[PDB]
RNA sequence: AGAACUGGCGAUGCGGGAUGAACCGAACGUAGAGUUAAGGUGCCGGAAUACACGCUCAUCAGACACCACAAAAGGUGUUAGUUCAUCUAGACAGCCGGACGGUGGCCAUGGAAGUCGGAAUCCGCUAAGGAGUGUGUAACAACUCACCGGCCGAAUGAACUA
RNA sequence: AGCGAAACCACAGCCAAGGGAACGGGCUUGGCAGAAUCAGCGGGGGCUUGUGGCAGUCAAGCGUUCAUAGCGACAUUGCUCGGCUCUUCCUAUCAUACCGAAGCAGAAUUCGGUAAGCGUUGGAUUGUUCACCCACUAAUAGGGAACGUGAGCUCCCUACUGAU
């Protein structure tokens, strides 16, 4: 007796498992043979209407993710376990995420088009943002102090609570106005963030961080090379 | 004293300080607190508890039942 | 189930030096010293190389072996106490009546007091226990630090802070007044 | 407090009840 | 849910009468027992149907219990107008009531009363939601026309409200008939 | 409750059940010696504070006696089982990231964008995203788990039975 | 200071519990108990509880086989001849004590928790009392101790208060 009784959820989504794990690992096998070139990617954090841009770019060429594992035995761990010639050293040099693409296409027109591809996205844990944010010191606004006040609307008295404690923020309210009494910093240029620093600059809606998707291993079908290439 | 007195309270001051730590964790507490009372609670302060009981169990019993049979549907 | 041996690992970091004999445990570092007694609880500790120590439970019932995971934390709070440090800040909010904290020295023992709140004539003083400190926030209007090595000493005089301003008697959500611990943190922030 | 003592009246009523179970059982 | 507990309040005193009655005339104790739950059987029945009345009730005990308490006969002022002319602004400085100034639509769904005192003598003064049949909108509607008062409608001569000066015209045209 | 049958007491002591009409043994001349019955062997009490395996913590445990009544259940007490399911194709727990596009679906209406409601709960993209499980808003936002995925490195969860 | 009966007399007379049978007074298990004696009172001789029964969408399992021999838990659908003093104990608490919850602003209220420490009134009705109303107060709670105090009402033994 005595344990953690977990939540319980009347949700409409039932639990994937192996019906799942099966689906990908025949689709990975079918799509070998049918393309020519494979493409193995890093992409370090991925916003969905990101994702769905590079899909709705090429309709031809194939996307492939899901388990590093999966991704792994699909195609080949050694010299034994393979499915194709040479297919294993390709997946030992992917260990980050798990990200993939086959492609028929050129190969110029795939390398130049990942290079130059760069997006707005949020500051991430674990990265460097080059912004110094600095909250004025009366009422906070929606974007925090960056376009005049007059544009902006100030901010909602129900998420304060979640502003003191994970957001950390010295926080006092005041007619339904949000209200620190110094001038607040979270970041400097050039330094490493933390969870709360990220977040911070998430809640207001601050764009300072780049998104750069970068491209590893490349390999030929019919020619069974292994290419290495290290482009952001 | 008007219509809304203590909502404009809220929308105005907050809660408290902290309201939403009191809160979370008398959540947490309530699951040793039951067991603590479904053991203790002698006489007829039990009967009824443990009668308080059942009728929460059937009832979480149709819930998850007329959930998941309506989840083909 | 009736285990065999059960062990958990307490890593330690080079400026500190523990020393257990019988179940009493020493945290000698650079903060300063402290000492607990775990005869209680009836353990197994084991040095194994300057930097790790194994408490072990033969023969444990469920509640035996629980027993020794609580002792792995009791020790590790006793060792981030004197490296790192606790540090908790307490900010005191009201709706008209502005509460005048201040520290006495009466018979050396020195108390809070709490004046004013809730427009009291009924002073309220609370003793601080010894290792911890007290000092008024600068900069930030109307906020108290309690800064020790221990989390006892720390956290039971924040607690002695804060029950001692309850309303009585009163609404929960109309009246504001009192003082809450608003952030729990270390000495030393790295 | 209750007690543990069984009174003979009830040590032999318990009997006398058990009895009334047998003959219950049966039809 | 006058005239329910009112059947009911004569119910449970039906049930005491006659099974009291019974009750005299039960000999052994299995009789006489049975006969007690079957009273509060009958009484408790009466109470179960009651779960419906009973919680609206409840939400009726909260809202009259913080309902304002104006005086028809008092020197009394209706402050009027469409939504967010600037009627908040108004009273807000008149008297010390605390009125919310917020740029939306329907930010007073009741009426906010305001005690002040000129010439050594007693006035209030009554705002009201607003108006364009809707319940918010009848409750303004019927404020002026069985209070003895004194309407202000409030006009503006800007961009501001988000209404039109030439809504305001026949808005008056229209609920003429009463004040 | 009534009928039949067979015992026990009645005319009957003796050991045991702390004590007793109905239970356990055992039907008696006076003794010695031995062995036992039923019941026991912490002390009151003659007799193992014996050995062996487990189980149980009770805020008035239990030693309660065809395990019969209050008993059908309750409990984040605990020990064992049974039957379904995941499991180095990396599970359970956990901070981290995504959690989308027609779409802010449609009637209801000052205001409904998943989340005051009514009837459908579609389709596309994918690794996976419910025309939505809650917090919250005038309405939005932000948060949320459910479903994935990454970081970690093995056994875990559910319904029950005793 | 003298004189000086009788009635009566198996035997003694401490509590608590158990001793099956309106039987405890000797028995069993306890608490206990110091010689000797005088003066008071009016002193004694595993029952039950809180949510009716009837028909039914129910719906875990058990029913020789197992929903259709059929029952079936909590729910929800239908009709509907007594009462005035003085002791003691019980908690199931009416007040007082501290909390918990409430759109509980304040004052007051309601519900609930621990608690029996300390408190709990006065007037018109009696053809059989088998009804109640405003007056105060913090509140005017319910019960037990069987023929409780009907040998207080319309020269048998000893507990106890004290004394040598």
């Amino acid at each position: 007796r005595s344990k953690r009784s977990k939540l319980v959820t009347l949700a409409q989504t039932d639990k994937k498992g192996r019906e799942n794990k099966e689906r990908i690992f025949d689709e990975v096998r079918e799509a070998l043979d049918t393309y020519r070139y494979v493409w193995v990617l890093h992409l370090d954090d991925v916003r969905t209407p990101v994702l769905q841009e590079i899909r709705t770019s090429w309709a031809g060429s194939k996307l492939i993710m899901g388990k590093r594992k999966v991704l792994q035995k699909a195609l080949g761990e050694k010299r034994e376990e393979e499915y194709k010639e040479n297919l294993y050293q390709l997946s030992k040099l992917c260990s980050g995420v798990t990200g993939l693409l086959f492609t028929d296409e050129d190969v110029n027109t795939v390398k130049e088009y990942f290079k130059s591809y760069v997006r707005s996205d949020y500051s991430r844990p674990n990265t460097k943002a080059p912004l110094t944010f600095t909250i004025p010191e009366g009422i906070v606004y929606s974007r925090g102090g960056q376009i005049p006040a007059e544009e902006d609307v100030p901010m909602i008295h129900s998420l304060e609570p979640t502003m003191r404690n994970k957001f950390e923020i010295p926080t006092k309210i005041k007619a339904g106005k949000i209200t620190i009494d110094s001038p607040y910093l979270v970041c400097t240029e050039g330094e490493k963030l933390d969870v709360r620093q990220a977040l911070i600059l998430k809640q207001f809606g601050i764009a300072a961080s780049e998104f750069k998707v970068k491209v590893s291993a490349y390999y030929d079908n019919d020619s069974s090379t292994v290419e290495s290439t290290n482009i952001n | 004293p008007q219509n809304d007195y203590i909502e404009r309270h809220i929308k105005q001051h907050g809660k408290r300080l902290d309201h939403e730590e009191r809160k979370r964790k008398r959540e947490a507490r309530e699951s040793h607190k039951i067991s603590e009372r479904a053991q203790k609670l002698t006489g007829w302060k039990g009967k009824q508890f443990a009668k308080k009981r059942y009728a929460e169990k059937v009832s979480m019993r149709k819930k998850i039942k007329a959930h998941e049979q309506s989840k083909v549907k | 189930m009736k285990y065999i041996q059960t062990e958990q690992q307490i890593e330690v970091p080079e400026g500190v030096t523990v020393s257990i004999k019988s179940r009493i445990v020493k945290v000698v570092g650079p903060r300063g010293t402290l000492t607990k007694n775990l005869k209680h609880i009836d353990v197994t500790f084991t040095k194994v190389n300057n930097q790790l120590i194994k408490v072990a439970v033969h023969n444990g019932g469920r509640k035996h072996v629980a027993a020794l995971r609580t002792v792995k934390s009791l020790v590790d709070n006793m060792i981030t106490g004197v490296t790192k440090g606790y540090k908790y800040k307490m900010r005191y909010v009201y709706a008209h009546f502005p509460i005048n904290v201040n520290i006495v020295e009466k018979d050396g023992a020195k108390f809070i007091e709490v004046r004013n709140f809730l427009g009291d004539k009924k002073i309220r003083n609370v003793p601080v226990r010894d290792g911890v400190t007290i000092e008024f926030s600068t900069n930030v209007k109307d906020e108290i630090v309690l800064s020790g090595n221990s989390v006892e000493d720390v956290s039971q005089n924040a607690a002695d802070l804060q029950q001692i301003c309850r309303v009585r008697n009163k609404d929960i959500r109309k009246f504001l007044d009192g003082i809450y611990v608003s952030h729990k943190g270390f000495i030393t922030e790295d | 407090r209750q007690s543990r003592r069984t009174s003979t009246k009830l040590k032999e009523g318990i009997k006398k009840k058990a009895s009334a179970h047998r003959k219950k059982e049966k039809k | 849910s006058l005239a329910a507990i009112s059947r009911a309040k004569s119910l449970v005193e039906q049930v005491a009468r006659d099974y009291v009655r019974l009750l005299k005339f039960g000999q052994s104790l299995f009789q006489c027992k049975q006969l007690k739950r079957a009273a509060l059987g009958r009484m408790a029945t009466i109470v179960k149907k009651l779960r419906d009345p009973l919680a609206y009730l409840e939400q009726v005990r909260q809202h009259i219990g913080r309902l304002p308490s104006i005086d028809p006969n008092t020197r009394t002022l209706l402050i009027c107008g469409y939504p967010n002319v600037g009627k908040s602004s108004f009273l807000r400085c008149i008297t010390k009531s605390d009125v919310d100034v917020q740029p939306y639509a329907f930010t007073t769904k009741s009426l906010y009363v305001g005690h002040f005192d000129y010439k050594y003598l007693r006035f209030q003064a009554i705002d009201t939601p607003g108006i364009l049949m809707n319940n918010i909108e009848m409750q303004s509607i019927y404020a002026i026309a069985h209070l003895r008062s004194c309407v202000l409608y409030f006009m503006d001569l800007s961009e501001q409200c988000g209404f039109t000066i030439e809504a305001q015209v026949k808005l008056f045209h229209s609920i003429k008939p009463l004040f």
